[PDB]
RNA sequence: ACGAAUCUCUUUGCCUUUUGGCUUAGAUCAAGUGUAGUAUCUGUUCUUUUCAGUGUAACAACUGAAAUGACCUAGGCUC
């Protein structure tokens, strides 16, 4: 039971700094920074001779998978 | 209230996923429908990424992308459970829409063999009978395919070493294990999972 | 044990005549298959056995 | 051979020659039995089959 | 299963087909799921092997038909090894030629000529008609040579 | 009002098919029980 | 009779940690024997009137055989 997160306000008003500490991270370096503007005998001799579900397990593309990879 | 109902909500919802893993209904009994309605459109949402996460990561296996050890084996977890699913699927379907074998497909399968066996003038295999001499040379094959399993396994757990007493006391008593097999031939007709 | 004897839900009572001509229907529909006789009958597969 | 009619419980194993010398225990004719006397004599039956081939508990009683 | 017990009684004693037929409707069991297998053999059984070749044997009778199967295995007093004909007479009768199959794969040769040969596309291409001329897409064939 | 939660898979320390056969099931076993009988005779 | 308080009691309504979470149910693993002998629950059975023998410390238990009708107020020199 987390029940709560932490409001963020509570580390935004100690006292280090308005900034951090002074760590300077690596993905806070400069970058980026010009902003853009928009402007016949052998046929006769046998007996037998003559849709997208909303649902991921129910679906075509689910059985597939698992008649390639169960083998 | 808010506080003594929610630790209440939250644990059907997790009894609510572990029943779909399961592959079993979940059906609270004096619950609101609007409450069963919330959590059943969240399972289908937890569901439908622990399904695609599945596929995607079969496929890298497959194709021969570094995956840890890990979730390689966490992999085959969610595969047999989504395999056992589509196998149970498979079953209440046939028991719903009756078998795919007509009873004219079944005439013609069962005379094409009758008309083979009469050309063959088949005599048909007995019971194993009472004066059998063979029978001691067939125990000898069945139990010894059965011990070979045990030829290089170090360390056995209880249903291993429960296995192999029993194959040591058919060797030790051959007579009364071959009474037990025709006992079991004769009568025996619901088994264990 | 639980799943064939001991759970409360079991159907152990002695059958009465109509369950005896709806057991010898349907073992003579699906010969050997007691476990799928079982499901129908709602009775242990040994029981109906 | 086999199923017959005994005790398949309380009998380490139970023997081709068992049948002969015990041989009421193997019977079925379950009552009508003659008058008391011949239930003392398949109780004696049953107390040698139980010492020679029981389980220790069995053979122990 | 119903139709699998029929078959079995042709060969072996009902005491043996009863058994068989009621040791593949049994509870399967991984974890906390579970669910009873009414259709389909499970092969984990030892004798599953014994069943899956008989089974089988149906199926190349039906393909090869009552009077081919009789010339490829010979006469039951006196039956033929693998390929092996009692004459060419016998072996020249029927476009099959030679047929094994190994549990699932089955292999067939036929031999034809124009006319025979000729006489099965008409049929073919009467009733699957392609003018079209697409019959090529699609043609498996071998990548590795 | 909302039940109390009960699982069958974990114990808190404290306070501790309708459907009938289809009948090609039953046509089924009628047309091989024909063919047996008409092929012993 | 009633306005009416206060203590006792029931019914109705209220109501309490009526699971700390998550994944590959996260995973796996489990009971020696033999020979002599005690103690301790439970179910089950005692349908009998005299006498004789056996038996006992006395009983009991066991083995044998055979008793009913009349009247008066527990009882009968009753038949």
């Amino acid at each position: 039971t987390s029940h709560r997160p932490q409001l963020e306000a509570r580390s935004g008003a100690k006292a280090a700094a308005y900034t951090p500490t002074g760590i300077e991270h690596a993905r806070l370096l400069p970058g980026h920074t010009t902003l853009k503007y928009r402007k016949r005998s052998w046929r006769k001799g046998t007996a037998f001779g003559r849709g997208y579900i909303n649902d991921m397990t129910k679906s075509e593309y689910h059985q597939e998978f698992l008649h390639k990879h169960v083998r | 209230i808010r506080q003594k109902k929610a630790r209440t909500i939250l644990q059907h919802l997790s009894e609510a996923w572990r029943c779909w893993k399961a592959n079993i209904p979940w059906d609270v009994p004096g619950m609101p429908a609007p409450i069963k309605k919330i959590i059943e459109r969240y399972i289908k949402s937890k569901a439908d990424a622990w399904v695609s996460a599945a596929h995607y990561n079969r496929e890298r296996i497959k194709r021969g992308a570094h995956v840890e050890k890990t979730m390689v084996k966490k992999n085959l977890g969610r595969l047999t459970r989504l395999w056992i699913k589509n196998e149970q699927e498979r079953q209440r379907q046939i028991q719903k829409n009756g078998p795919e074998i007509t009873p004219e497909e079944a005439t013609t399968i069962f005379s094409v063999m009758v008309e083979w066996l009469e050309s063959r003038s088949f005599s048909p295999i007995p019971f194993p009978p009472l004066t059998y001499k063979n029978d001691t040379k067939i125990l000898v094959l069945a139990l010894e395919d059965l011990k070979d399993v045990y030829a290089s396994k170090v360390r056995l757990n209880a249903s291993e070493r429960e296995e192999l007493a029993l194959i040591e006391e058919a060797y030790d008593n051959p007579h009364d294990t071959l009474n037990r097999i025709k006992k079991y031939l004769l009568t025996q007709r619901v088994f264990k999972p | 044990r639980w799943n064939e004897y001991l759970n409360p839900k079991l159907n152990f009572t002695e059958f009465s005549k109509e369950e005896d001509a709806q057991l010898l229907d349907l073992a003579r529909e699906l010969p050997n298959q007691w476990r799928t006789i079982a499901d129908m009958m709602a009775r242990p597969a040994q029981v109906c056995v | 051979a086999l199923v017959n009619v005994e005790g398949i419980h309380d009998l380490m194993f139970f023997k081709p020659s068992d049948h002969k010398y015990f041989a009421d225990v193997i019977s079925k004719k379950p009552i009508d039995e003659l008058n008391k006397d011949e239930k003392k004599e398949r109780t004696l039956s049953m107390l040698l089959l139980k010492i020679k081939n029981g389980n220790t508990a069995s053979r122990r009683t | 299963f119903t139709l699998l017990n029929r078959l079995l009684r042709l060969i072996v004693d009902p005491n043996i087909a009863d058994y068989i037929t009621a040791k593949n409707n049994v509870v399967i069991n991984f974890k906390d799921m579970s669910h009873v297998n009414k259709y389909g053999l499970i092969r984990g059984l030892k004798f599953a092997s014994f069943i899956f070749q008989y089974y089988g044997l149906v199926i190349d009778l039906l393909l090869l038909g009552q009077e081919r199967a009789t010339d490829l295995a010979g006469p039951a007093n006196n039956p033929n090894e693998f390929m092996q004909f009692k004459s060419k007479e016998v072996e020249k009768a029927h476009p099959i030629r030679l047929y094994t199959r190994y549990l699932d794969r089955i292999y067939m040769l036929f031999h034809f000529e124009e006319d025979e040969g000729e006489e099965l596309t008409d049929e073919y291409l009467a009733e699957n008609p392609d003018p079209n001329f697409e019959n090529s897409i699609g043609y498996n064939n071998r990548k590795c040579w | 009002k909302i039940p109390a939660a009960v699982s069958n898979w974990k114990n808190p320390n404290g306070y501790t098919e309708n459907n009938t056969i289809n009948d090609g099931f039953m046509k089924l076993s009628e047309a091989l029980e024909n063919a047996d009988k008409k092929a012993r005779q």
